């Protein structure tokens, strides 16, 4: 008989999937053009 | 965060005097439980 | 020396919820998804 640690529940793994998708979601506004003039286009128009 | 997770169940009468054999640290490479008890002895069968 | 207010705040998307002001950069509710990852990171570190 050998000690059985918490193996990290399926609830934690389910939350990791929801977590990774959530943080990148707002972080990228929406890349209009690769490199310069990415997600900052919305900011750039009203800035000028 | 909140939930009990996979850890061994014991009885209060076989965990008596063992609290240095569980602490989350290496003070031990084994565990100890009470094998026999008064009012008819017992033998291991994985009682946990 | 101005003939108008010389202070120009730049905004991203700007408007009102109804009557309270609200505006957003690329960080607004990005904070949510970062905390779910941090949750799992802090809890499982304790298990380890």
């Amino acid at each position: 008989a050998y000690y059985e640690n918490p193996e990290v529940p399926q609830a934690n793994a389910y939350m990791l999937e929801a977590a990774t998708s959530a943080v990148k979601e707002v972080a990228t506004l929406g890349v209009d053009t690769e490199a310069v003039n990415g997600g900052q286009v919305a900011f750039d128009t009203v800035n000028q | 965060a909140r939930t009990p997770k996979k850890k061994p169940f014991f009885w209060p009468e076989q965990i008596a005097g063992f609290e240095h054999m569980y602490d989350g640290n290496d003070d031990y490479p084994y565990y100890l439980l009470n094998r026999t008890d008064e009012n008819s002895g017992d033998l291991p069968t994985q009682p946990l | 020396a101005g003939e108008h207010i010389p202070i120009v705040p730049v905004f991203g998307e700007w408007g009102f919820v109804e009557d309270k002001e609200v505006y957003e950069g690329v960080v607004r509710l990005t904070k949510d998804g970062q905390r779910l990852r941090n949750m799992i990171m802090s809890f499982n570190a304790d298990i380890v």
